[PDB]
């Protein structure tokens, strides 16, 4: 591994807030930067917990 | 401009409106002639509303779009320190449209009119190259080279 807040929101925790911004950062820093990167693993991950990139099949990590 | 905003991203999203998004932005770009006024249009946050939708113009209209590019631009020339992050962002979100526009110039009046924005723009973002290259370095090398390109291209065009 206020980060660790959040990852805890997204995983476990259900952490509903007041007045937040949620999953607008993730999406934009994913397509800055994640959507680029060589980890296929990395970007894939990214893509399941921020829910975008609709059409990426991430085949490279996902064949069956 | 709280509820302004609030219209006009669910009239961006369905993509309605037109005339009242035009009027909006004309009236948010002349009240951004003001400190206080734009101030207080970022303190709306007008990029966290517009800068989502604006992908779906592209995924009257291109004026609208350019509209927003010069209040982008103004708001960038009357605020540069507190405003550069925003600004930025912004353009990375429309980093491929202004590309478009500084190409289009090639085949137009709507594109002569969108390239302009494009590169004015880029101009009032000049003023900051310095954390432009910072952030993102891959941005200002491939701007300086398309634009000795289109500078090239419009004195060919003018020439003959």
């Amino acid at each position: 591994q206020d980060f660790k807040n959040c990852f805890q929101e997204y995983i476990h925790n259900k952490d509903r807030r007041l007045s937040p911004t949620t999953e607008n950062k993730l999406r934009l820093h994913y397509r800055r930067a994640v959507r680029a990167s060589t980890d296929p693993y990395k970007r894939a991950v990214y893509c399941i917990i921020g829910r975008c990139d609709v059409s990426d099949n991430h085949s490279e990590v996902a064949d069956k | 401009l709280p509820i302004l905003f609030s219209a006009l991203e669910v009239s961006l999203r369905i993509k309605q409106n037109l005339h009242f998004c035009e009027a909006i932005l004309h009236f948010l770009f002349t009240l951004a002639k003001t400190h206080q006024g734009a101030a207080a249009m970022a303190g709306a946050g007008i990029t966290q509303t517009v800068c989502l939708p604006l992908l779906s113009v592209y995924q009257s209209w291109p004026g609208v779009y350019r509209l927003t590019v010069s209040l982008m631009e103004r708001l960038l020339k009357t605020l540069r320190y507190n405003f550069l992050s925003e600004a930025l962002d912004f353009v990375g979100v429309h980093q491929e449209r202004i590309l478009q526009c500084l190409s289009a110039v090639r085949t137009s009046l709507s594109c002569l009119e969108e390239a302009d924005h494009t590169v004015g723009f880029l101009l009032q973002l000049s003023n900051f190259t310095k954390e432009w290259h910072f952030h993102l370095p891959q941005l200002i090398k491939d701007v300086q080279v398309n634009l000795c390109y289109l500078c090239q291209a419009c004195t060919s065009l003018l020439h003959s």
